[PDB]
């Protein structure tokens, strides 16, 4: 008699449950005298066959539907093959009988009428095995219980799962991949490879090895326009070099010793890595998810709740759960859109590049020799990006030529954004590559190499404005923000030198920004530079 | 047995039933949608025929247009009609049993890379920890270190040549000749040693020609295609030379017989197969014995070392197992005469494949959302009104 | 940078190279309690991606070419199956995170003017693996270095092997063949299987499938007219019962389990016997071949930049001395058999006047 309202239902009894009388068919193994026996099975093919026990109101098709779209898709399940095993350790002097059998998990759909069900149609899925055993001496009586079952019954915790049937984030304008972590599973044991019940003194285990290499990716995205299975993967090959998506080799085992004095529940899944990809424009614009398959996660229960009340309980919403590390890892990628030029002459100092209409383009380059370099355009504008190539330099290697590594993979270094006018300065090391990203048909904006000699770096790593308050695209705390221009402050994120026109000095220093007051009137064209210390908000504004 | 009626030429590359796989070893990609185990259609024309051919190798009869099935609306109205036609042959028991042997009727797979089909090696793997008194170094799984190691050749490789897609049959789209039904191998020698080998058809279902007082139904003609796809995918071909008379070349003023394949007479049904194929047999070949010897080699390679394995897949094995329920003698006596009296449907019986010296064919447009359903043509085949077609007018003639 | 010569050279760094942004790509696993976590690779090693990057000179050919030329092949030798484990306890009351990731060699061809390497091109060749794995409370913040890398580097070896690019027998007439020992090791690494640092606390496992006829031999003889393959495989069957067919469906295995305090380096190659057929006509060996059976692997223990040349080409012994020397009936002349035994007294007619066997057996011990 349940407590629910009526119509039909779909109920989950959960796994861990033995038909009866099917327990010795399978046979079983005789060990002796201090010896070791390891008995298994691999759930692949005429074992992996669900058994039906339908109702005229639900037939097969039915019920294999409903069951497949709120829990565990079994049929896809059902080629991959999944091995389990039991080990056993019999005594110095005596004999041990050790016998396996399989375990079901139990579905049912139902349809209740005023609290009383009147039609049930069960659905039998193997999942695992489990053993039995005992020590004995010639001429024991065994108890019948050991070895015959008369009604089917859940050696595992009962449960009865239902469902009635009907931050300021300080980037740049472009992609990015973020890796969140691993260890995602599906809510209501939906990647649940199965349970296993250890006895004392036993030794259980659950391998997944590989014997078909298939796996099962997941995909979501917020718009099928511009972005696809086929795009995200090739973002990711360019940010994470990932090569297989719906394949793997890789094998993962657990194992579990329960105690001479207990019993043990191992509970394996198939766990998850989550890769975001964002386009974060100005205010995240778009967003997909890729759920990549990882090695698995594994539960211990110490042992089963006492025997006290199936409490009912309904399904949680679909979603993810994260069981591994917190973890949030941001790699840059090139937009495939931009067109990137590579200069096959190794950059010095004092350099010109001819811009060669409106849309956006890449250009990559290496210097001669490490140090720090000023890049401006012609009049100063418009502003431009400059980003790190990650991992460039530690192989092919020609001196005086540029020999890319197709690293697509590129970190943020400096830049703004529209209209405003403003020159970079970057220290840059001879080995790495570096991109530099440029918007904007009027006469060509040549970009301008300066290799600075030791004057400007004190402004290192920074874009210097050309310009009464004013606000531009912040960057992350412990970076460095420039202007060229009596109070000073910030508005929501929370310094003076003189130029000499092209010398420098230190006119003011230890300027807070978050004051709102500053009269220093100080006795030096003049340089503000601001240091960002607490994100507050996305853009900084000096006024 | 479901036909996947859910499809279109917009249909996202999933990579599970819409593929863009390789033409062969060549440098040309084409996409294939699976609206079936192991059958596949691609509506673009065939790649091997080139679309441009020179007026002296133009043959008699054929309609060449290199544009033809080059837009998407074609293609899509191309797999539309497969499926509907699909359908249609799959509404009838005779064409569901047909469609299941095709199916399930793979190429034999070939052995191991050392050889044999008996068994793999074993491997462990997975050390159990240094317990207190015992090392535990030899507490390990095992596994079948090569499972599923049976090679296969019926397989559609990607672009990337990093994955691999199932595949019998490949329904494409008429090549250099609009009007002319084809099926040809993947591997010559694969067809004839019983091994047997994956199909091509090559099928126009837009064109149809009217003999005597009745319109000719595609589902016929592809019916045929896909039963002389059965001799590849068996590997029973005969050899080219193994010839018969079919006509008495009687217009010309010389002794000069017309012949025809073994596999064309068997296959194409009407009332020339009944003269031959008598009891008791007056022509024989070493071809027919040849055939059933390696068949029951074949079983017995299955029966003895295929069942017992439990190191791969019930994929390959269940559908051997039904492979080799029928028998060669039920594949040599299937032919169209059967499917004529099972679907009732009207079809040229005496010298059907040699149609063209008799007369003339006048060929009709098929819009087959409107002219045929999958209960055969619209107010039946008779009285379907149908439209010339305007190709009629590029006809090659060269008597 | 480097002492050499100026010319053009070819490098070999040692396997144990991770590259950057590929750490996670190959997936982790959760352990929860005292449950222990194995994860591994085991790979038919049919399909190779070895991973490019030439220069303007050194083109892929070039490269391909110059180091199989000397270090172990991975074109077409690039067959025989890898495997390899790790496996981690977790502690009684916390939760462990593994992630893997796989391991390369990392070859080089560098040009070298006014003592300076001016010119680099580099090849990464899949060879094992490598775990990293991490004790973590919920919540825990995790620093990012242990996820991402952002550099290749050398985790187990670092290496530089370098080269430029530019007794009386008193035995009689007759064949003998000659078990000279076991252990027999390609030199320069060609047969090295790789190289596995297991952390503290963790253990390890390297594992050799055979694939069934799948294995190849060495042969080398000095007259392939008399000694061929075939000959002298014939002849080691005879002599000894040797079958190649034996070698494929065998499998070999080592474990090392690192102590708490420090790390454990355990490096496995490949091992040979050999065989040596011989014709001792007159006193001197007028033919000799040598045959090399694939044996049951060698393995060593390490504990973790001096420049080296590669050695000249041969063979290395790890195993005992031996040397069984066997007879062997030559197959050219024929055998007779008297079936009667020798009684007292025997006069035996010679059945040709080619040389032959006669066979024969006493039937009573004693001095004839």
């Amino acid at each position: 008699t349940i407590d629910l309202a009526d119509g039909n239902y779909v109920v989950s009894r959960g796994d861990g449950w033995i038909l009866s009388r099917q327990n010795q068919i399978l046979g079983g193994s005789v060990i002796s005298n201090g010896s070791t026996g390891i008995v298994g099975d691999l759930r692949v093919n005429d074992n992996a066959i669900p058994y039906y026990y339908p109702t005229p109101s639900f037939n097969e098709e039915y019920i294999k539907n409903n069951i497949q779209t709120v829990f565990a898709n079994f049929t896809e399940a059902n080629q991959i093959p999944i091995g389990f095993e039991f080990s056993k350790t019999a005594p110095s002097n005596k004999n041990l009988y050790m016998y396996l059998q399989y375990t079901y998990i139990r579905y049912e759909i139902i349809k209740v009428l005023q609290h009383e069900i009147i039609e049930r149609a069960v659905l039998y899925v193997p999942s695992l095995g489990y053993v039995k055993s005992i020590e004995f001496n010639p001429g024991e009586k065994i108890n019948k219980d050991f070895y015959f079952l008369t009604n089917d019954k859940c050696i595992l915790n009962e449960q009865f799962l239902y469902k009635k049937i009907l931050r300021v984030l300080p980037y740049s304008n472009g992609l990015y991949v973020i890796n969140k972590g691993d260890g995602y599973i599906r809510t209501n044991d939906k990647d649940l490879i199965g349970t296993l019940l250890i006895e004392a003194g036993s030794s259980g285990s659950i391998i997944q090895p590989r014997l078909r290499n298939t796996t099962r990716p997941l995909f979501t995205t917020s718009n099928d326009a511009k972005f696809s299975q086929q795009y995200t993967e090739e973002r990711l090959k360019d940010a994470f070099n990932v090569q297989l998506f719906n394949t793997s080799t890789s094998l993962f085992k657990f194992v579990e010793e329960a105690p001479s004095n207990k019993n043990i529940c191992i509970k394996a899944y198939n766990t998850y890595e989550k890769y975001e990809l964002i386009d974060y424009q100005n205010s995240i614009v778009n967003k997909a998810e890729y759920y990549l398959p990882s090695l698995g996660y594994c539960e211990v229960t110490n042992a089963p709740s006492p025997e006290s009340e199936v409490v009912k309980t309904q399904v949680a919403e679909d979603g993810f759960i994260q069981n591994g590390p917190e973890e949030e890892i941001v790699v840059g990628v090139i937009d495939p859109s931009e067109n990137i030029q590579e200069i096959n002459t190794a950059i010095s100092d004092n350099y010109t590049y001819n811009i060669p209409n409106n849309n956006p383009f890449y250009i990559l380059f290496t210097v001669n020799t490490t140090g720090i370099y000023k890049i401006n355009a012609q009049n100063n504008l418009p502003s431009l990006k400059i980003y790190e190539a990650i991992g460039s330099g530690n192989r092919n290697f020609q001196s005086g030529n540029l020999c890319d590594d197709d690293i697509k993979a590129i970190n943020y270094i400096t830049g703004f954004d529209p209209n405003a006018k403003s020159y970079l300065v970057v220290l840059l090391n001879k080995d790495k590559n570096y991109y530099i990203r440029v918007p904007q048909s009027n006469i060509e904006n040549q970009i301008k190499f300066k290799r600075e000699e030791g004057d400007l770096r004190n402004l290192m790593n920074s874009s210097v404005n050309i310009i009464h308050y004013y606000t531009r695209q912040s960057p992350d705390v412990h970076d460095y923000i420039s202007y060229e221009f009596i109070r000073l402050y910030t508005s929501y994120n929370q310094t003076l030198f003189r130029v000499t026109e092209y010398n420098l000095i230190n006119i003011q220093q230890n300027l807070n920004l978050l004051n709102s007051t500053k009269s220093i009137r100080l006795l030096n064209i003049y340089i503000l530079k601001v240091e960002v210390t607490e994100l507050n908000n996305y853009n900084i504004k000096l006024h | 047995m479901n036909i996947n009626d859910n499809l279109s030429i917009n249909s996202p590359v999933d990579n599970k039933n819409v593929v863009v796989v390789r033409a062969r070893k060549t440098d040309t990609v084409f996409k294939a949608f699976k609206v079936a185990p192991n059958i596949w259609v691609a509506p673009e024309r065939y790649y091997g025929e080139s679309l441009s051919i020179d007026e002296e190798y133009k043959v008699d009869g054929g309609i060449y247009d290199s544009n033809f099935l080059s837009q998407d609306s074609e293609k899509d109205k191309f797999l539309q009609a497969i499926i509907t036609l699909l359908k249609r042959i799959n509404s009838t028991n005779a064409g569901e049993k047909l469609l299941s042997l095709i199916s399930t009727a793979i190429p034999f797979p070939y052995g191991y890379i050392g050889g044999g089909y008996y068994a793999p090696n074993m491997i462990t793997f997975g050390s159990a920890p240094k317990s207190n008194k015992k090392l535990n170094s030899l507490i390990s799984s095992t596994i079948p270190f090569p499972y599923a190691g049976y090679r296969e050749t019926n397989y559609l490789s990607s672009e990337d040549n990093k994955s691999f897609y199932a595949s019998n049959i490949v329904i494409f789209g008429p090549g250099a000749n609009i009007v002319e039904n084809n099926t040809v191998f993947y591997k010559k020698e694969d067809a004839e040693n019983g091994m047997g080998t994956m199909t091509e058809i090559w099928f126009q279902p837009f064109l149809t020609y009217k003999y005597d007082e009745f319109y000719i139904d595609p589902a016929i003609e592809l019916i045929k295609c896909l039963i002389k796809s059965l001799y590849f995918l068996y590997g029973i071909k005969p050899s080219d030379d193994l010839v018969i008379p079919y006509r008495l070349r009687s217009e010309l003023e010389n002794i000069e017989y017309s012949q025809l394949n073994i596999v064309d007479l068997l296959v194409s049904g009407g009332i020339d197969p009944k003269f031959i194929n008598t009891d008791p047999y007056w022509f024989t070949d070493n071809y027919f014995s040849n055939a059933k010897k390696v068949f029951e080699d074949h079983r017995n390679i299955y029966e003895t070392q295929i069942e017992g394995n439990n190191a791969i897949g019930n994929d390959i094995k269940l559908r051997l197992k039904q492979k080799f329920r029928i028998n060669i003698n039920d594949i040599w006596e299937l032919n169209l005469n059967y499917f004529s009296k099972e679907f009732s449907i009207m079809m040229p019986d005496r010298f059907n494949n040699a149609l063209k010296h008799f007369y003339r064919k006048q060929y009709y447009k098929i819009d087959y959302p409107e002219n045929y359903s999958i209960n055969g043509f619209v107010n039946g085949q008779i009285n379907v009104q149908l439209s010339l077609s305007d190709r009629n007018q590029d006809i090659i003639n060269k008597p | 940078t480097i002492d050499l010569a100026d010319g053009n050279y070819v490098v070999s760094r040692g396997d144990g190279w991770i590259l950057s942004r590929q750490n996670q790509i190959l997936g982790g696993s959760v352990i929860s309690n005292g449950s222990t976590g194995i994860v591994g690779d085991l790979r038919v090693n049919d399909n190779a991606i070895p991973y490019y990057y030439p220069t303007p000179s050194f083109n892929e050919e070039y490269i391909k070419n110059n180091i199989q030329t000397v270090f172990a092949n991975f074109t077409e030798a690039n067959q025989i199956p890898i495997g390899f484990e790790f496996s981690k306890t977790a502690p009684s009351n916390k939760n462990l995170y593994m992630y893997l990731q796989y391991t390369y060699i990392r070859y080089e061809i560098i040009k070298v003017l006014q003592h300076e390497i001016i010119e680099r091109a580099v090849l990464y060749v899949p060879s094992l693996g490598y775990v990293k794995s991490i004790e973590f409370n919920p919540g825990e913040k995790i620093n990012k270095d242990f996820y991402f890398l952002t550099n290749d580097k050398c985790i187990l070896n670092e290496q530089f092997l370098y080269k430029k690019i530019l007794r009386v027998l008193p035995y009689s007439n007759g064949l003998y063949v000659i078990n000279k020992g076991d252990g027999y090791i390609r030199t320069n690494d060609k047969d090295l299987i790789g190289t596995l640092l297991i952390e503290a606390g963790s253990s390890g496992s390297i594992i050799q499938p055979r694939l069934r006829n799948t294995t190849r031999p060495l042969f080398t003889t000095s007259n392939d007219a008399k000694f061929s393959q075939q000959y002298t495989e014939e002849r080691l069957k005879d002599a000894f019962n040797v079958q190649l067919f034996n070698t494929s469906t065998s499998l070999f295995k080592f474990v090392e389990e690192a102590p708490s305090n420090k790390n454990i380096c355990i490096k496995a190659y490949n091992t040979y016997e050999k065989y040596e057929l011989i014709d001792y006509q007159n006193g001197s060996i007028v033919n000799k071949a040598e045959y090399y059976l694939p044996s049951l692997g060698y393995c060593e223990v390490t504990n973790a930049v001096v420049k080296t040349q590669v050695a000249e080409d041969g063979f290395i012994q790890n195993g005992p001395e031996e040397e069984i020397v066997v007879g062997v009936i030559d197959p050219s002349e024929n055998i007779q058999e008297i079936n009667t035994a020798i009684s007292d007294n025997y006069t035996y007619n010679i059945p040709n006047n080619n040389p032959f066997y006669i066979l024969f057996t006493v039937n009573t011990t004693g001095i004839y």
